[PDB]
């Protein structure tokens, strides 16, 4: 169930502060400087049981893009990509990946598949990270 | 060519499926006799008696009769290999004792738990469902 | 058979209030914004029996094409593209993948191969949902 | 022995009334509207016996190329690629794997690697569907 | 070289092919006997009886006489290893005994059915078809 | 369909769970007695006692009480296969005897644990956490 | 370092080659006695008795003496390992007894049969051909 | 060994009445309508024995480019690319993997890892066959 | 951790006497001839223990960009760019895979997974080299 | 989670590590006697005498003391499973005796010694280094 | 770290290397005796006799003394795991007594012969080369 | 060490009567006819021993590029491409994989990974010659 899953990642995702916008075509904005998108991507299957049951394979991408003082929160040097990157990735890791058992439950394993910063030459810099996370999830 | 992915086990005397199986195996043995004597090219043979045994694998279960069946117990079990619809053979077998279960689990699996019966007194019957 | 898969396709899928086409090269549409088409694809094979006897591994593949209203339905923000895809999605899923014997028997297996929800900008905004099916069936 | 077992095809090919042409890489018509071409393809290979002997892995390729009426034989709606090509394909597939020894014999397994529908927007629209069988053959 | 996706086997007595099948299998062995003496640098060796066995595999059947045969039954089975076409030799046993059955299913698998054979009183004859 | 990676064991006497475990295992089997006469078609069998075992593997540990078990020692097992989450059964084995202990390493791997226990005296009871 | 593709194995009593054949295997073993006294660091051994075996797999042949060899013939057997060439060394075998004969076919592939012999009275003899 | 296996097939490739040129860049000629070329390719390697020895696993591809009469032999229809290319292609084949110990020797197996037939649109029409053989030479 | 893997690095690679700047996509200087730059890249992942744990396959990557006498500061020959290459990655390497705890704790294995040498033309030559080391990092 | 390339075992009594080590085991057994009797459900058991054993195996050295250990020497073995870094614990074994030794090698890899020992007398203590 | 591609292995007597050689393994072993008395925690052993025992593999020959040896042949064996330059270890059996041959191939393969010996009244001798 | 290595290799390889130049970007010689290049290019790795070691996969490239009489040596038709980088190429074989410890012994294997010839159309034609040699060397 994407939207359910989505769901409690629009939840999840919601707390930094600014809005999240997932597969806006229009929309390529750089007001909204500090940026996350959540991607439910694909699911791929397997049979459970025998008189029914299935199972599926899936990937959650996790993509934050960000400039100036939003990296700087508290240590020095987050301009730095990688440890700005870093330090809203592992937040952000702890989020999705967190106690709770709703989030965690559809979700089943939670790991993290990869991780990535990358570097576009913007006036303000802007750097993308990526976190996908693959859960497995019991098709309904 | 039954579909194989349909197969209900269910246990005749309490009327339940058995649960989210993963596998079902049955087999029939008879022993044989050889007897040769001198200056004869070849053994003659015969069968004597039969026994019947065969095992299910299902994931663990703590809200279904998966739970209850014990070593010791003894059962009706009526296997459908095709399923129950209409005109499906299945398998009946009456007194079926079960000998051992085993219950397993790895850090990334589901707990499974294998359950091995043999017959007693009694040979598997099959049988055409209406 | 891919006429009769393709057919039952073709009931199964012909429910939603918008018709499909397969295959048109020169149709490309904006006027039918919800849009649906099922394609039968491909078929690998392998022998059956001793004697004779042919089995395939094919893979059917469904398209979903959609702007607006279409995807707000009921639940608030299906705009966003994962909950409108996934909204249409599921259904469409226990559409193929239903109980009845006709339509599961000369499919075989009806596992979910693959999903995707995808983007492009045009004024009402578009986007792209594919549901892989993977069925094997008895080659006649 | 391509030529022969293109000879065989030449033969069980031939049988739609329109001609076939291989390789012609001049010819490019649309005035043959039903159109189509077998290819012999490659052949890969490994020893048989000590002493002597190899037979080799090969795959046939059959190309089926059309428009209009062709499509509309008998049943309807074959204008929708799908079915138009599934019509023309199963014949013919039976037709190459077809139970006269001489045609099975050469080729031993006669499987349908693959199976596909493709479209090409032309004023009458032409539709592709080649159909790999794929056959071993001993080296001579 | 024999094709091998044409084999048949059938019941000779009944005259009916035993139905979808994966693979079969026969084997003929004679018994050694070997004696050596002091100062001897070689042991000679005599054979004194034969045996034969085989196994069949075939996906399980309700409508066909696959279903049929039971272990205990006598039954003459006629192998064609290449097929019935003419001049196709044809391995025939007789008053083969059937010591077991085994029928299994997974999830993602067609149910299947294994019997074991062997012979009694007799040894397989090999015949060329007309 | 318990998740599997949330099963703890914890010894009962000390009330600690024992520690980063990769797998565990339990068996439960009774032994069978089977018994024929001339002139009868199936042999009819019973189940006589009962016997229980199992292991469970653990990265090697200095800082935890998987480093205090002993071959030889008496032990109170209690095993949650689906974690103590309320309504979760857990099976509880008294009088449990450590059998064996086995310690292992490579160049390329974590160190690791394996222990083996039978049950003296008792049988495991399933129940149910409140 | 011969090929190995081009081995051929004969029937030196008929002269003929036995077949398209996949691979072939010899081996010859003498039996070991050992023993010790009290107070000795080692034991001795001496080497007493031998028996050489082998056998040879090809594809089903109906049209070849493949077909004609059965178990418990006695035949002679020229194996050259690098062919016949001149000034290859070949084994000879005399006096090998056929003890056993394995045929199996699979729905995917060619028949096969598995032919296995010990020698009596005599020991495998190396020569070069001319 | 390629200059020696190279040569091998100089003299085994030689035969049909047209000069053969390996590698000659420049040269691209449309008067020499026959064309053989055989390359040596690539040899990848294994260790032998304990105290040194090197084999070699290597791939010799043959290529033919042919116009006209040179396809029409004998048989019919060669001007059909497939019946012509086998046609050159089998004896070619044969002359290759021929009988004599030498040409064997130094390549031990000579199996064929693959065929091809190909079309080039000239006024008189040009077809390119392929036939790798591969190979295994001990490394001298 | 990357931020604490890529402070170690940081310590560990600020040591040769020049800035190492990392992901800045504006900076692209040619006069910071010596050039240092590490990145922390991916990680992969998989479960540890029942009960909880994670672990990551991660790779850092280390790439020297250098000119004239960087390359030379004792033996001859190092403005051939393997020599050079060779001689500031080989005690970059032992600078990262040093025997000192922290550095090596958080990074389990520190094996090279590749290494290179790449030519650019400028007036100044310009030679890339790349030391790629896996570090296997508990997730935290 | 000991990290498992650190380890190191040394000979006590000559004070050296071994060598380059690819791996290494250790076991600890006790036997089990169990008795039941006329109408018993369960069987009691209990745990007898006690046995180690274990085997390390390194890349052959003519440099090291490797290369000095001999079947059936006596010799103190402490093993570092985590290394000698202070509060990591060892598990030494008095009396340790060496049944055999096995060197093998392949054209493509290094030759490698396994040794195999057995504890005579005394039973492996765990310690922790200072 | 001997680097194992310059093994050779010679026989002493006829001071031939044996041929090109796949694979040389070496064994040693020792007997063991434990004996425990009612009232003792550990077992106690002792270790009584030894025996050495070996392979090794080597291309088919017609060209070399690999063809030569036999079983039953008593041969001396030097082996050298890193060859014969100066300082390189060289294990010396003396006596060593060959009981078995085997020789073998397929369609795609060299032919290969495996020689197995042990040794009588001698226990291998390590010695460093000059 | 490819420092090392390579400076084996530049001993070695340095024979034939020519420079031998490697990664000199700006230099792309015609007057320097016969070319020979010797790269260490890359190594992947795996641990060693309990207690410490590391070992390396690696590959060494060495290339050629010729023009007229440097392949008329002695023997006729070296022009042809494929005879002439032969002929260059086992002897440098040999001298790579040289009877000489030191060469040999930090090279461990030194096996023929791949061998190739190639036509580039000059006045003077052109051809390169690549002869990779895998050697696995035990990081220091």
């Amino acid at each position: 169930m994407s939207e359910a899953i989505i769901a409690a990642a629009r939840g999840r995702l919601i707390s930094p502060p600014f809005s999240d916008a997932t597969g806006d075509v229009y929309r390529t904005p750089e007001a909204a400087l500090p940026a996350i998108i959540v991607e439910l991507d694909y699911t791929d299957a397997e049979r459970i049981s025998m008189g029914g049951g299935f199972i599926a394979s899936a990937e959650l991408r996790v993509e934050i893009l960000a400039k100036r003082d939003d990296w700087s929160l508290l240590t020095p040097t987050p301009a730095n990509t990688a440890e700005g990157m870093a330090r809203l990735a592992a937040l952000v890791r702890t989020a999705i990946l967190a106690p709770p058992s709703d989030l965690s439950g559809l979700a089943w394993s939670i790991a993290p598949a990869g991780y990535e910063f990358e570097t576009e030459r913007g006036e303000t810099p802007l750097a993308r990270a990526t976190q996908s996370f693959a859960l497995q999830i019991l098709q309904p | 060519m039954l579909k194989g992915k349909d197969g209900v086990v269910k246990n005749a005397s309490t009327g339940d499926s058995i649960g989210h199986l993963q596998s079902w195996a049955l087999d029939t043995q008879r022993d044989e006799v050889s007897g040769w004597g001198m200056g004869d090219d070849a053994e003659r043979a015969f069968t004597t008696v039969g026994r019947a045994s065969g095992n299910f694998e299902v994931y663990l279960d703590p809200a279904d009769p998966s739970d209850d069946l014990e070593p010791g117990d003894l059962v009706d079990l009526e296997l459908y290999p095709g399923g129950e619809s209409t005109g499906s053979g299945y398998r009946s077998v009456a007194g079926a004792l079960i000998l051992s279960t085993a219950e397993s689990a790895s850090k990334d699996g589901i707990p499974m738990l294998t359950v091995n019966w043999r017959t007693s007194g009694a040979l598997p019957q099959k049988a055409t469902v209406s």
